[PDB]
């Protein structure tokens, strides 16, 4: 019932659709976070670039927050994902929640 | 300087469940052994030890001498 | 304004008057059994009949006269009547259980036999057999009435339904006579107890079912039923077949096997 | 037709919270007190 | 307008509201009776009187808690409010007959109060066994008033069962099959089938008791060839189904609550949950004589009833594990309703397991008619049926009223009740194992410690009950109006707002068949 | 901003960590400067300041994840108040003992209990485990 | 009899009561295990921020959830039914004693040979001799020979009662018009207490049972002296 | 801004616990409740006959 | 053997019963007795949801045999999508 | 008999706001008042009888 | 003839907890036997086994009531 | 769930009044009966 | 058996009328004949005051308390025997 790689590839393809609309962005992220996994950086990268095509900076930040949330107590996952995404963050000018102060309670 | 290693990212909930259900089973076995020893077997031994050399007439005579009976003085 | 097919019933006082009638009938029975008085009971019986009359009157107003019985509504009433009959079957089942319990294990006080010492049962081949043929025949005539109605035949519906009612009344009169003539009574131990309580509740249901058929008879006289829409008639026919089947079980169990 | 909305779909008023407290006090208090007064009734009989 | 609306109702929400108010008042009566029981037992000696006044209190306690509190709240209250909304129906099938099911209950309760006021009351046990309940050992009107109270409650519930079955079968959207209706709706349908089949048999048995008391029949009197044990069979043929009637709507509410506060769109294993409730309902008709293991039945009959009773653990275990599997992976919201439901899962399991102990007829010889039975059934009733009622009440109060409770107060309430019921009933296991009988106003001295603790626990529960009244008052006093409710896509009863309009689904939902 | 009762049938905002992108924006109406900010968002986000990025976030969302997931001191109130009411219950029990309960039976007097204990040992109540098993019949004392 | 703060069963006085103790220990171990496992799994489900809220397939796991409880039920039923049929097995009694329940006391009849019968009433609390047990002593005890298989027949001359002696694992309902049989065998001499175990009216709490188990020769002489 | 629990939670917890312990200890020990504990290790058996 | 005299529904049905009868003859279902058949549900071919007002609740059985129904208000205007499966619905008021 | 159902349909569909239990006219109101009077009066009488039966009588 | 009676033995006709019919049957048998003997000219001593069994098993009040009803002519069993 | 602030806020003092009244409504009538039990029993 | 009739082709009122007049009512007529050939008193048995019959644990709520509801003096003895 489909490899990890086939799953990730379906999701990359989903977010990479050039004319993806706002509804499809939200549907995708809200569906994805129901699964027992933290999404691979390559999925998050495609979702963040969808945010860019949709001119939605806030949803890009929210997506980074939900990556951290899905890792639960595994505190090593989120800094790894951010590390892997730094080229995309720099290219698109996406500030992390931490850089925006949005990790303060 | 250094980069971070890729950690496990998928199936973390399922992994947690499997590990602890297995641990629950091991503890359940540990408990069953403790209970057989501390309760079930203890009771069998107490009853077997009590009756092994039990003298019902001697028991009766002790009770009779203590005055407990209507039918035996 | 609705765009479903179901019936939003006008606010109605009959649920409250019916509930109070139940209070008056039960506290009335208590007053009769323990305080030598029938007053409360008579009030409760009266308000009960008034409640039933006006409630079912209104159902006729809602359906024949106002058109609220769409097919969806009629289908619900079919389920309601079937479920009601099922609950009545289970009520009688308790009395059959009592009968078999006592007759299959007759205790020493009875003589350790069934029928008990000193009980002389009715001959099941005399009036009980007659009553059996009467209710079976009425199940045939009500079926004729049903088909006449569906075929649009007013005169033969009325004839068949009248014959059905007459047979119901014949059964009731025969049973009343058998009650008077019986040499045993309800106080004649568990034989009399099971016999009269079980056949007595059955006789009450025969009277109820006969009344329902009579309601249908007068509604038919007044042209309420169409050849396709006549659930009150169907419900009365189902109830009547239920009363016939309960009789057949009573006949086989108490009158024949229990003799 | 009927009143709709919060505080309107109930057979008791909630327009004044202190009148409501009184009504709730009588309502639940009377249910709780009844068995005690029935016991008192039965004790005072014989 | 007030009389038209509240005495002449044909509206499923208003009638549900009437049932909730009635059940809440009954709950106070039942609580007071439970406190009188535990006051009598809270120190050795006699407080109130001999076993007659004591067992009138015990008997009324049970009837009030069962017939006037649990059944009206679960079936008449939550059932009427929620079932039509959960299937998009505009009301019940028979909305005027529905009002008579409600209005039969105040007269039923009046008859029960009358039974306790006349003569010396009905000190019979809620089972009303003859000959103690017959016209020599209970001469006078009390037992007949009890019988008539049960007749009216029985008619009320039989007609209600007819209404719910018809509504649930006939009034769903045309595209919705029975396997697309929520589990609470299933739980009510199955409860209604149990009511339909079981209450007429009770009606038959208590009518025979009435005629033995007043018409000189002898169904249960050996002098006429009758048998006291026949009454027990007829009673328990109803009475075992009755305990499944008491818990099944609770199971339905627990499924909804656990799903909702887990953040899930659906319960785990829906068709297994349907199967399990149907299986429990079916098995619940073939086990009744485990209430009669000491009456002198043949050994093979005892073996059958032991075995059939134990089978019930299998579908029930599927439900427990499926609730756990619904929690699994949830975004857990630690609401007060969730706390009630979590307490339910655990404490219902404990009580169901002591029920499996009792199912063993050999052990039941020593446990029958002792406090081990009392401990068992209050785990499933005071910590199961009641916890589901409290969870459902806290969860749906904002739907019914349009106002929110104070959640901190509701959690305080849960905490107090949890301590109180466990302090009340846990020690009763020890009293039962060590031989304290049921229906006693006083006990040999050795039993004093656990009776003292149990009575102290009952007073903690009293404090929780009083606090519940205050909490409901505070909510209506402060008038915090609901705004947004999450998860409406899988909880249709919320989608018409809080409270929903008097008429809902005047235009039915659109559901296509595809 | 302001959510109204009459809005219950419209798509609504929620902060929930498993529904990260709600069905509507937290803020629907934009001032002149907020409109200009949404225009600027169409250009490179590197040219937005930190404050502008925060303002865009707070137009879209009400609470951050860290805010919506924060813990509270509520448990102290709950536990403390529960213990208060449990303590209040003991006042009721004290009242009951003082004004409702009379003397317990004379069989609880110390001398009665001492004699009854001896008689239970004389009839060897529970001699395998429960009671007399704990008495040393040879040394005439409770087993240590 | 029960003793203060008792948690479990009274000590066994008959072999069948000993069987019941071991069977209860077995079943209670299972009850504890299952309850503890459910409580533990609850806590496990509730203690992680990890989530998985999409649809979960149930088919696989429900095999475990039904087959394992079925096995456990069979492991309870086997020893349960063994004891049940052991209880029922023919034993050939040496003695038959009848007891009739009444409001509110028990009568006893020993009519194998002579017409011996007497009434047995609770000792009132005000008349207890020092060291006697409140609500449990009777004026006339049910004297019986120890180490012998005895047939008890139980009935009632009024309402239901039930004749119970927990030490011996006995409870038999007392039903008018019915003669119920049970067997009793005490491994030891002594005094074994029980209490009426079917609600029977005003003094249901106050009609106890006291068996006095002694050697046959003492029982015989007691019997003769009770004529 | 601090809520009720930030402001008062510590006091509620401490006062509630102190009150609860004190009044239950008083009830359990000072008002003549007979708990009827086991005589084992506690009662000196005394001649009765 | 066989006269007449029993009214037909055509002659005597009235009120809502008669409205349902007459509409069924025309193949119309104004009182929602039948389940609507789905379209492909694309944005191009949305399910058309009649209403006598400007919003109606839709229940979406996203896949055949799902036990979970997904419920939402459909409002007049641009087609909306089921939040679970995305199938499109458009309100056709009046 | 002749079929007068159409007449009754017109009467019970008249747009007069009356609930169905009163819509036949003045006789409905009379029968309703009789029923409700017997019910409420009988219920008060039953409460009196409870009162009487709740106490012993010499 | 084969005495040493202690109590009534197990009887396969009545193997269950309810022993009512065992008492009843032996009461009937004894009295049937006694009727046959007192008449035709034999000794009631051949009835003795039934006498011992019913006396062992039957509650005194049952025997007493049955005896009274035989004297009254209201005993419902066949003797 | 979300909700509006209270339309008619119930202050801590008002809650203390409502709680006290509620508790007294249960406790006073039962307490009166239980206090007078002996008065009833011997009469 | 399963009887011995015939019929069908399309069910109807005519067939059920045929059954009503051709089978059902003739059967009632036959049983009415049979029943009234066997009617008239049979002799009432000796009165015996059996204790399982003529039960009185509470007076009946009508009459003198001692008569059943459909008491027939000819065949229903009182606890003390037949009435004069
Ligand atoms: C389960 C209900 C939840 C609340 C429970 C509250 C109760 C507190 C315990 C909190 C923990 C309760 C767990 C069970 C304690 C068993 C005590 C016992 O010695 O039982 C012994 C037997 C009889 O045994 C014997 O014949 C040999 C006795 C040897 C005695 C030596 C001295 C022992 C210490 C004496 C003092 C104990 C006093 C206990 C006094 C307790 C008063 C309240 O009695 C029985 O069968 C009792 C039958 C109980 C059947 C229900 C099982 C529920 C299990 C819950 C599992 C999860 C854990 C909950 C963990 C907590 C989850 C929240
Ligand atoms: C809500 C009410 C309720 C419910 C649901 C139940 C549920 C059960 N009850 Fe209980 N019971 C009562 C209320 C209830 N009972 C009452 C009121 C009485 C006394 C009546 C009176 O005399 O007044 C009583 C009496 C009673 C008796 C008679 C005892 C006696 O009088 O001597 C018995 C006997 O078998 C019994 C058994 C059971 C069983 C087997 C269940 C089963 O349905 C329980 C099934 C649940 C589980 C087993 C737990 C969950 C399962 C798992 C986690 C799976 C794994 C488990 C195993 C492998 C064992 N009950
Ligand atoms: C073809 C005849 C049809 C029956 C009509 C007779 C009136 C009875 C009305 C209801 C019948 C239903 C069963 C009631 C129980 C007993 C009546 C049994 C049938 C009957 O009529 O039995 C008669 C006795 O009636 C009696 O005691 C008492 C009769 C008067 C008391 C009526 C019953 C009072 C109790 C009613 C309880 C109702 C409980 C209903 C619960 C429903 C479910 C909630 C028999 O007469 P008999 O002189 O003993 O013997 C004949 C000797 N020649
Ligand atoms: C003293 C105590 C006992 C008193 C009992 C007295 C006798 C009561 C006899 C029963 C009379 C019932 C009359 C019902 C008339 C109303 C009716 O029959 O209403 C019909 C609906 O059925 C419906 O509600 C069906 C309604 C179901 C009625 C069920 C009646 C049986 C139940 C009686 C109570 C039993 C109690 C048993 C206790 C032991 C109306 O629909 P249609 O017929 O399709 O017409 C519409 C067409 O005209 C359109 O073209
Ligand atoms: C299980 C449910 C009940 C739980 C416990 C109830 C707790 C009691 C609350 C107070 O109840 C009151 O207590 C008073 C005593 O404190 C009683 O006054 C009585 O005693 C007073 C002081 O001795 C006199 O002044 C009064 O006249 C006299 O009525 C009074 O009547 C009663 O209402
Ligand atoms: Cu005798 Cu209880
Ligand atoms: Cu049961
Ligand atoms: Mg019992
Ligand atoms: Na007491
Ligand atoms: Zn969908």
């Amino acid at each position: 019932h489909e490899t990890d790689e086939e799953f990730d590839a379906r999701w990359v393809t989903y977010f990479n659709k050039p004319d993806i609309d706002a509804w499809e962005l939200r549907k995708g992220m809200n569906t994805l976070v129901g699964y027992d996994l933290v999404p691979e950086p390559k999925i998050i990268d495609a979702a963040l670039r969808a945010c860019r095509r949709l001119n939605d900076f806030a949803s890009a930040v929210r997506i980074l927050e939900v990556v951290k949330d899905k890792a639960g107590p595994h505190k090593e996952i989120y800094p790894y994902v951010i590390q892997e995404l730094r080229p995309t963050l720099n290219e698109l000018g996406i500030s992390t929640p931490e850089e925006l102060g949005l990790d303060k309670v | 300087s250094t980069a971070l290693a890729k950690p496990q990212m998928r199936g973390l909930l399922a992994r947690r469940l499997r590990f602890h259900i297995v641990g629950a089973f091991m503890v359940s076995l540990g408990f069953a052994t403790f209970y057989k020893f501390a309760v079930a077997e203890k009771r069998k031994k107490a009853y077997a030890d009590f009756y092994r050399n039990y003298d019902s007439m001697k028991d009766f005579e002790e009770m009779r001498k203590a005055g407990i009976f209507q039918s035996a003085k | 304004h609705q765009t479903h097919a179901y019936h939003m019933v006008n606010p109605s006082p009959w649920p409250l008057t019916g509930a109070l009638s139940a209070l008056l009938m039960t506290s009335g029975l208590t007053m009769w059994f323990h305080f030598n008085s029938m007053t409360l009971l008579m009030i409760g019986l009266t308000t009960n009949m008034l409640t039933m009359y006006q409630w079912w009157r209104d159902v006729i107003r809602e359906s024949t006269f106002q058109g609220h019985h769409t097919p969806a509504v009629q289908k619900g009433l079919r389920y309601g009547m079937i479920l009601f009959i099922i609950s009545e079957v289970l009520f009688f089942t308790g009395f059959f259980w009592a009968f078999y319990h006592s007759s299959l294990a007759p205790t020493p006080e009875l003589g350790g036999c069934w029928p008990p010492t000193g009980i002389h049962p009715l001959n099941p081949l005399e009036v009980p057999l007659l009553n059996t043929s009467v209710l079976l025949a009425s199940g045939v005539s009500i079926t004729w009435a049903h088909h006449s109605l569906m075929e649009g035949d007013r005169k033969h519906m009325l004839q068949a339904l009248f014959i059905t009612i007459t047979l119901g009344v014949y059964f009731t009169l025969l049973q009343a006579s058998e009650y008077y003539e019986a040499p045993f009574t309800i106080s004649d131990g568990v034989y009399g107890s099971t016999f009269f309580v079980a056949t007595g509740f059955h006789g009450l249901h025969v009277i109820i079912g006969s009344t329902f058929l009579i309601v249908c008879f007068f509604r038919q006289l007044k042209f309420h039923f169409t050849s396709n829409h006549h659930f009150g008639f169907e419900a009365a026919a189902w109830y009547w077949h239920f009363v016939d089947v309960v009789w057949l079980f009573l006949y086989v169990s108490i009158y024949w096997w229990g003799s | 037709h009927y009143e709709e909305g919060p505080g309107k779909n109930i057979p008791f008023s909630v327009e004044n919270k202190w009148r409501l407290l009184a009504m709730m006090t009588l309502f639940f208090g009377s249910g709780f007190a009844a068995p005690f007064f029935i016991v008192r009734h039965q004790l005072l009989k014989k | 307008m007030f009389i038209n609306r509240w005495l002449f109702s044909t509206n499923h929400k208003d009638i549900g509201t009437l049932y909730l108010l009635f059940g809440a008042w009954a709950g106070m009566v039942g609580t007071a009776l439970s406190l009188l029981i535990r006051a009598e037992l809270g120190q050795p000696g006699t407080l109130l009187g001999d076993d007659q006044i004591y067992n009138v209190v015990v008997t009324a306690h049970a009837f009030v808690m069962i017939f006037f509190m649990v059944m009206p709240i679960m079936i008449g209250g939550f059932g009427n409010w929620l079932v039509p909304l959960m299937i998009g129906a505009p009301d019940m099938a028979f909305p005027r007959m529905n009002n008579m099911s409600f209005w039969l209950l105040p007269p039923s309760f009046l008859l029960l109060l009358a039974s306790s006021m006349v003569e010396a009351g009905a000190g019979t046990g809620w089972t009303v066994y003859p000959p103690l309940a017959g016209n020599l050992a209970h001469a006078g009107a009390s037992v007949d008033l009890t019988i008539f109270s049960l007749h009216l409650a029985g008619v009320s519930s039989i007609l209600g069962a007819i209404n719910f079955i018809t509504t649930i079968i006939n009034m769903k959207p045309p595209a919705m099959s029975q396997y697309q209706t929520p589990l609470f709706v299933w739980s009510v349908m199955i409860t209604a089938v149990l009511l339909l089949l079981s209450l007429p048999v009770l009606a038959a048995g208590i009518t025979m008791l009435l005629t033995d008391r007043n018409l000189n029949t002898t169904f249960f009197d050996p002098a006429g060839g009758g048998d006291p044990i026949l009454y027990q069979h007829l009673f328990w043929f109803f009475g075992h189904p009755e305990v499944y009637i008491l818990i099944l709507p609770g199971f339905g509410m627990i499924s909804h609550i656990v799903t909702y506060y887990s953040g899930k769109k659906e319960p785990f294993g829906y068709m297994g949950m349907v199967w399990a409730m149907m299986s429990i309902g079916f098995l619940g008709f073939i086990v009744w004589a485990h209430h009669m293991f000491t009456v002198g039945m043949d050994v093979d009959t005892r073996a059958y009833f032991t075995s059939a009773t134990m089978i019930i653990a299998i579908p029930t275990g599927v439900k427990v594990f499926s609730w756990l599997a619904t929690l699994h992976g949830g975004n857990i919201k630690w609401s007060p309703a969730m706390m009630w439901a979590l307490g339910f899962i655990f404490l219902f399991t404990v009580g169901g397991l002591t029920g499996i102990v009792l199912a063993n007829s050999s052990l039941d010889i020593v446990l029958h008619d002792t406090y081990y039975v009392v401990a068992h059934f209050h785990y499933v009733l005071s910590m199961g049926a009641v916890f589901a009622i409290m969870g459902g009440f806290v969860h749906w109060f904002p739907l019914f009223s349009g106002y929110t409770l104070n959640d901190t107060w509701a959690k305080i309430h849960f905490a107090i009740m949890f301590v109180g019921v466990n302090m009340t009933f846990f020690p009763q296991h020890f009293l039962g194992l060590s031989g304290m009988p049921r229906r006693y106003s006083d006990y040999p001295d050795a039993y004093t410690m656990w009776n003292t603790i149990s009575s102290m626990g009952s007073f903690i529960s009293l404090t929780a009950v009083m606090l519940m009244v205050f909490i409901i008052w505070e909510a209506f006093a402060s008038k915090r109006e609901v705004l947004t409710v999450d998860l409406t896509t899988t909880n249709l009863e919320w989608l018409n707002g809080c409270p929903p309009p008097y008429h809902t689904f005047e235009e039915p939902t659109y559901v296509n068949l595809k | 901003s302001v959510v109204k009762s009459e809005d219950y049938a419209l798509p609504s905002y929620v902060d929930r960590r498993d529904y990260p992108l709600p069905d509507v924006a937290h803020v629907k109406n934009l001032s002149a400067s907020q409109k200009a900010l949404k225009e600027k968002e169409k250009a490179s986000w590197s040219s937005l300041s930190i404050d502008e990025k925060v303002e865009l976030y707070r137009l879209k969302f009400k609470e951050s994840f860290a805010e919506m997931n924060r813990s509270t001191n509520e448990w102290k109130t709950v536990v403390g108040a529960a213990m208060f009411f449990i303590g209040f219950t003991a006042l009721l029990l004290i009242w009951e003992k003082h004004y409702v309960y009379g003397p317990i039976p004379h069989t609880f007097e110390e001398e009665w209990v001492a004699k009854q204990t001896k008689r239970m040992l004389d009839m060897k109540v529970a001699p395998i485990q429960g009671f007399s098993a704990k008495w040393d019949y040879d040394k005439n004392e409770w087993k240590k | 009899m029960a003793y203060p703060m008792q948690l479990g069963f009274q000590d066994a006085t008959s072999p069948i009561m000993e069987e019941l103790l071991h069977f209860h220990d077995h079943t209670l171990m299972i009850v504890f295990l299952i309850s503890s496992l459910v409580l533990y799994i609850i806590s496990l489900m509730l203690t992680t921020k990890l989530t998985h809220t999409s649809t979960m397939d149930a088919q696989e796991v429900e095999t475990i959830w039904t087959i394992l409880p079925a096995i456990i039920l069979i492991l309870i039923a086997l020893p349960s039914l063994r004891i049940l049929y052991m209880m029922d097995e023919i034993n050939n009694p040496s003695l038959t004693v009848k007891t009739m329940g009444h409001q509110w006391y028990w009568s006893y009849e020993y009519t194998d040979y002579e017409d011996l019968s007497f009434d047995s009433y609770m000792i009132p609390t005000s008349e207890l001799k020092p060291g006697e047990l409140r609500l449990l002593e009777v004026d006339n005890r049910v004297v019986l020979p120890m180490e012998m298989t005895i047939r008890m027949l139980v009935s009632s001359e009024d309402v239901l009662h039930s004749w119970a002696v927990p030490s011996l694992g006995l409870k038999t309902d007392a039903i008018p018009g019915r003669l119920n049989q049970t067997t009793l065998m005490s491994s030891r001499p002594g005094l074994y207490y029980g209490q009426c175990s079917e609600i029977c009216g005003s003094n249901h709490s106050f009609m106890p049972i006291v068996l006095e188990l002694v050697p046959l020769k003492y029982f015989e002489k007691w019997s003769a002296s009770m004529l | 801004a601090p809520d009720f629990h930030d402001k008062y939670g510590n006091a509620v917890l401490a006062s509630g616990a102190t009150f609860c312990v004190a009044v239950w200890v008083y009830m359990a020990t000072q008002i003549g409740i007979e708990w009827n504990p086991s005589p084992v290790g506690r009662v000196t058996p005394k001649e009765w006959r | 053997a066989s006269g007449g005299g029993v009214p037909t529904d055509e002659e005597q049905a009235t009120g809502l019963e008669r409205e349902v009868m007459l509409a069924a003859r025309k193949g119309q279902d104004p009182y929602n007795i039948l389940a609507p058949k789905a379209t492909s549900g694309t944005k191009e071919d949305p399910n058309l949801v009649p209403s006598i007002t400007n919003k109606r609740i839709v229940g979406c059985i996203c896949e055949e045999d799902n036990s979970t129904v997904i419920w939402f208000w459909l409002h007049k205007g641009e087609a909306q999508r089921c939040p679970s499966c995305g199938t499109h619905y458009k309100l056709v008021p009046h | 008999f002749e079929n007068r159902v159409a007449e009754k349909q017109k009467l019970f569909q008249e747009d007069n706001g009356l609930p169905v239990h009163l819509k036949g006219g003045a006789t409905d109101n009379i029968l309703y008042r009789v029923t409700m009077t017997l019910c409420l009066g009988g219920t008060l009488y039953s409460l009196y009888c409870l009162g009487w039966a709740s106490f012993p009588h010499k | 003839k084969i005495k040493n009676y202690q109590t009534a033995p197990f009887d396969s006709r009545f193997p269950n907890q309810n022993q009512t019919r065992n008492c009843w049957q032996n009461y009937l048998d004894f009295h049937r036997c006694e009727k046959a003997m007192t008449a035709k000219g034999g000794d009631v001593s051949v009835c003795e086994w039934y006498r011992r069994v019913y006396k062992s098993l039957c509650p005194i009040s049952w025997v007493s009531t049955w005896d009274d009803r035989r004297a009254e002519g209201t005993f419902p069993g066949k003797i | 769930i979300t909700a509006k602030p209270a339309k008619t806020p119930t202050s801590p003092k008002e809650q203390a009044i409502g709680l006290s009244v509620t508790f007294l409504s249960f406790l006073l009538p039962a307490g009166w009966v239980l206090y007078h039990l002996d008065n009833y029993k011997k009469s | 058996a399963s009887a011995a009739k015939g019929d069908h082709g399309g069910t109807g009122a005519r067939t059920w009328r045929f059954l009503t007049f051709g089978l059902a009512l003739p059967s009632v007529a036959l049983c009415t004949l049979n029943s009234w050939l066997h009617s008239g008193h049979r002799e009432r048995p000796a009165f015996i005051p059996y204790h399982h019959l003529r039960i009185r644990t509470k007076p009946f709520s009508w009459g003198d308390g001692n008569h059943t509801f459909f008491h027939n003096p000819r065949v229903n003895p009182l606890p003390t025997g037949y009435e004069k």
